[PDB]
DNA sequence: GGGGGGCGCCCGAACAGGGACT
DNA sequence: GTCCCTGTTCGGGCGCCC
């Protein structure tokens, strides 16, 4: 049946017109199995032909349902989708059954052809003209592969059951498209009186609810998960196997241990994912690396034993444990009592050409907490595996404004450390060496070198170079050549503050060299002097370099 | 009442920013408020086919029991079509919110489109619940604006019998200055807002400004002038009188960081001199109200924040510093800081800066609301500093 | 085989800004 | 001005849900 709801006015966008488009060829299959529907759906109001006073048209197409006995009648809008207006989408996120709270009953609900029962705009419906070929008919009701469908019907979903939330604030009804999770405290019978009266407050409005579809029993089949009674899981992943990937097949395996990374820990991928690298189309095969060959078993191994989540005690605080995994890796746990996860993640991403373990941490617990608002609403507290002292250090140091929510170290290694420390002050009796870049920007010619107060001086020539890596190149060779304690000079702001924010890792080859040397060293001190003031004897090193 | 018509800039389309997510206190506040907006026909309920969105959230005055609500209208106002030098100097100024008076006057229909918002749920049990504005919204610059008329006319009497008296209102907000006694100046307030009851603190005179300084020591190492040279060098751009001729001297040759150097008697001269260069003011520096107004902020440790406010490089209109007690949150600190710099500035110049802020983006939007208690909020921008111009303003 | 919207993840293009240099 | 480096954003592919 068609909803009695008031449509929503949409509109093309202006000078733009409705699609016309010929119905590329169909399977014989499928063109039975549309005018089966098609004959259906118009005799119902749903559908209405249209004559030759209708210019558009629009391919159409089936893909069978999920079960696989019922297919899904699809238009390929894309071309009306490019001249409809905007919307503002009001699907915000994903429900996750770890923000779900213990119900004493629980329902599950679908809709049977949830789009079909939403009315679309009479003035647009000319727009959505399709042809059945073996008769040709326009659109009542919202299609299914236009863009203003997924909006107009979630926005009147949410106006229908808005009566119904308001006569009971305290039955919960989870809201996904037409899925309708529904939970209560009540014993079982008078749950059961009260979904009767869900379900003729859905068909009052047009929305059948087909027996069929009605989960009244446990485990409940829910977003893609299992929902047993005091614990929940995931539905079965199952990773490809081929003896050779291509990126298609990569990007297929990402996708689903991300996916699993929810409740699965000690996930990983970065090795897998920097395959992908360079790699220009899907088509393209790629060779395992012995890395990325040994992270998939390690995986593979993971997925083979069973995991659950549990659900959310509001009573009760929530914890987040992070560990690192190496890397740019780091994994975390979000429990209330431990050993019993609500979720898990996993963290990865490589912000900037430099950083550190204490700058990733820091990432880590800026995206755990902004997803704990999102699926409790509230901060977790943290328990990491960085010293109090590491990151007060940390924290005195840098010079951003910086912060970790309370928190509580757990020495389970590897622990997260800085792994040297610039001095404060110059140091005595350490050769102070002032270290100097230059290169022609033409030429791509440069030199690095250094002069000593002890009288040393030295000028190394590069190839292929640029201002800045000579001035890396002038500080990486003053570590080499210097003892165990350094004063070093540079008029490089560049260099002094890639350097000054201790980094552990870079993309940069030559950072990475200069942050072993620095590690090794027991006392390192940098200095900044201005360029081309004649201070001594930056002055006499810039004068060796530039030539 | 009858409504202005409002326009947008030309050649400009409504705001289209996400909401982002909210906890379940500010929620729970914004559900409750907003239910109540709807049943006196403040805010109206709209759908998917308005395409445009503000974002909203909460904040929590002090120790009380009452949410605001805080509409970032930052985009909307930039987008929207397009000052009492005595308050600066009174010794108490109060700030009122007199954002209420706002709703009492309607907006223009072909407006409200603009000023969609959509209120999160949490877990995303639903979709959003999207609303737009019936009426004068808070926040919005253009509120004020067509107020302004009927807003006058309220303080008219109030002003005449108090002449010493400065009111001035920035948005949703009303600064009160008085030179009156503590009391004096309160039962003043709580007259005027017993006289706006009928119709329906700072202390800007020990506002400070951070001095450059230099170092004073009896022996100076290489290193030590080495540092003085290169802060002098940066401060000669913000006063053409400063020299590092003499000192740079005493850097000939090329010797250990620990040495010390005797200062001659010239470069002995020449510190003094700048010492004094310093203390005489920046000369030649005007306020312009077609550009906009850019604050610094350098964070120093442990609690001290320095910043300055300047329209073009190197020519501030002000320079200052921010204490703080020394569990310190430095994000915390930071808003605490940003609330306090756009406050004087709106005093001084009626006007918001943009920040430049010293802090990772998400670092800032993980947290910033958790601190906001003022009814504006600033553009801004995130900075990644040279760690060389800290150094400069260190005090 | 050919559609839609949401969130997530990675990646690489196109910017935007600041420093250093001609 | 240019060239270099580094940051952000936005648009691809995949995953998951309906
Ligand atoms: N691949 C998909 C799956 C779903 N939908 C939309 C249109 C559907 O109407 C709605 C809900 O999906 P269902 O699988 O519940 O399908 P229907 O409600 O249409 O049919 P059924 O009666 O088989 O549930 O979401 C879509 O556009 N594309
Ligand atoms: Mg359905
Ligand atoms: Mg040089």
């Amino acid at each position: 049946p068609i909803s009695p709801i008031e449509t929503v006015p949409v509109k093309l966008k202006p000078g733009m017109d409705g699609p016309k488009v010929k119905q590329w060829p169909l399977t014989e299959e499928k063109i039975k199995a549309l005018v089966e529907i098609c004959t259906e759906m118009e005799k119902e109001g749903k559908i209405s032909k249209i004559g030759p006073e209708n210019p558009y048209n629009t391919p159409v197409f089936a893909i069978k349902k999920k079960d696989s006995t019922k297919w899904r009648k699809l238009v390929d809008f894309r071309e009306l989708n490019k001249r409809t207006q905007d919307f503002w989408e009001v699907q915000l996120g994903i429900p996750h059954p770890a923000g779900l709270k213990k119900k004493k009953s629980v329902t599950v609900l679908d809709v049977g052809d949830a789009y079909f029962s939403v009315p679309l705009d009479e003035d647009f419906r000319k727009y959505t003209a399709f042809t059945i070929p073996s008769i040709r008919y326009q659109y009542n009701v919202l299609p299914q592969g236009w863009k203003g469908s997924p909006a107009i019907f979630q926005s009147s979903m949410t106006k229908i059951l808005e009566p119904f939330r308001k006569q009971n604030p305290d039955i919960v009804i989870y809201q996904y498209v037409d899925d309708l999770y529904v939970g209560s405290d009540l014993e079982i019978g008078q749950h059961r009186t009260k979904i009767e009266e869900l379900r003729q407050h859905l068909l009052r409005w047009g929305l059948t609810t087909p027996d069929k579809k009605h989960q009244k029993e446990p485990p409940f089949l829910w977003m893609g998960y299992e929902l047993h009674p005091d614990k929940w899981t995931v539905q079965p992943i199952v990773l490809p196997e081929k003896d050779s990937w291509t990126v298609n097949d990569i990007c297929k395996l990402v996708g689903k241990l991300n996916w699993a990374s929810q409740i699965y820990p000690g996930i990983k991928v970065r090795q897998l994912s920097k395959l992908l690298r360079g790699t220009k189309a899907l088509t393209e095969v790629i060779p395992l690396t012995e890395e990325a060959e040994l992270e998939l078993a390690e995986n593979r191994e993971i997925l083979k034993e069973p995991v659950h989540g549990v659900y959310y005690d509001p009573s009760k605080d929530l914890i987040a444990e992070i560990q690192k995994q190496g890397q740019g890796q780091w994994t975390y746990q979000i429990y209330q009592e431990p050993f019993k996860n609500l979720k898990t993640g996993k963290y990865a991403r490589m912000r900037g050409a430099h950083t550190n373990d204490v700058k990733q941490l820091t990432e880590a617990v800026q995206k755990i907490t902004t997803e704990s608002i999102v699926i409790w609403g509230k901060t977790p507290k943290f328990k990491l595996p960085i010293q109090k002292e590491t990151w007060e250090t940390w924290w005195t140091e840098y010079w951003q404004a910086t912060w970790i929510p309370e928190w509580e170290f757990v020495n389970t290694p590897p622990l997260v450390k800085l792994w040297y420390q610039l001095e404060k002050e110059p140091i005595v009796g350490a050769e102070t060496f002032y270290v100097d870049g230059a290169a022609n920007r033409e030429t791509k010619l440069g030199k690095a070198g250094y002069v000593t107060n002890r009288g040393r001086q030295k000028v190394v020539t590069l190839t292929d170079t640029t201002n800045q890596k000579t001035e890396l190149q002038a500080i990486y060779l003053a570590l080499q050549d210097s003892g165990l304690e350094v004063n070093i000079v540079t008029d490089s702001q560049y260099a002094l503050g890639i350097i000054q924010a201790q980094p552990d890792q870079s993309e940069s080859e030559l950072v990475n060299q200069i942050i072993e040397q620095l590690i090794k060293k027991e006392k390192v001190y940098l200095a900044w002097v201005p360029a081309h003031k004649g201070i001594g004897g930056n002055e006499q090193v810039d004068k060796l370099v530039s030539a | 009442i009858e409504t202005v018509p409002v326009k947008l800039k030309p050649g400009m389309d409504g705001p289209k920013v996400k909401q982002w997510p909210l906890t379940e206190e500010k929620i729970k506040a914004l559900v409750e408020i907003c239910t109540e907006m709807e049943k006196e026909g403040k805010i109206s309920k709209i759908g998917p086919e308005n395409p445009y969105n503000t974002p909203v959230f909460a904040i929590k005055k002090k120790d009380s029991t009452k949410w605001r609500k805080l509409v970032d209208f930052r985009e909307l106002n930039k987008r929207t079509q397009d000052h009492p030098a005595g308050l600066k100097k009174k010794k108490s100024v109060t700030v009122l919110d007199v954002g209420d008076a706002y709703f009492s006057v309607p907006l223009d229909e072909d407006f409200r489109k603009y000023t969609a918002f959509t209120i999160p749920s949490i877990n995303n049990e639903t979709p959003g619940i999207r609303y737009q504005y019936n009426v004068l919204p808070q926040g919005w610059k253009g509120s004020p604006a067509i107020f302004q008329s009927s807003m006058t006319k309220i303080l008219e009497p109030f002003r005449k019998q108090n002449p010493d008296i400065v009111i001035y209102q920035y948005v949703d907000d009303l600064y009160v200055g008085s030179d009156l006694e503590i009391g004096q100046h309160r039962t003043k307030i709580e007259e005027l807002r017993q006289h706006l009851l009928r119709w329906g603190e700072l202390h800007p005179d020990k506002w400070t400004v951070q001095p450059i300084v230099l170092p004073e020591k009896d022996s100076w190492t290489v290193n030590d002038i080495q540092k003085l040279v290169g802060k002098l060098n940066w401060a000669s751009q913000i006063y053409p009188g400063i020299k590092v001729r003499q000192l740079s001297k005493l850097l000939r040759g090329t010797k250990a960081l620990t040495e010390v150097i005797p200062l001659t008697e010239e470069a002995e001269l020449e510190l003094a001199e700048n010492r004094e260069i310093l203390k005489e003011p920046v000369h030649g520096v005007y306020y312009d109200p077609s550009k906009d107004l850019i604050a610094e902020i350098q964070k120093q440790g442990q609690g001290q924040w320095t910043y300055q406010i300047y329209q073009e490089p190197f020519k501030n209109l002000k320079t200052g510093k921010y204490a703080r007690m020394r569990h310190t949150n430095d994000v915390k600190q930071l808003t605490e800081a940003v609330q306090k710099i756009t406050t004087e500035s709106i005093v001084i110049w009626g006007k918001t800066p943009k920040f430049k802020l010293p802090i990772q983006k998400e670092t800032w939007e993980t947290w910033w609301t958790e601190y906001w208690q003022a009814t504006w909020i600033p553009e801004w921008e995130f900075v990644n500093t040279p760690p060389l111009v800290k150094l400069w303003y260190q005090l």
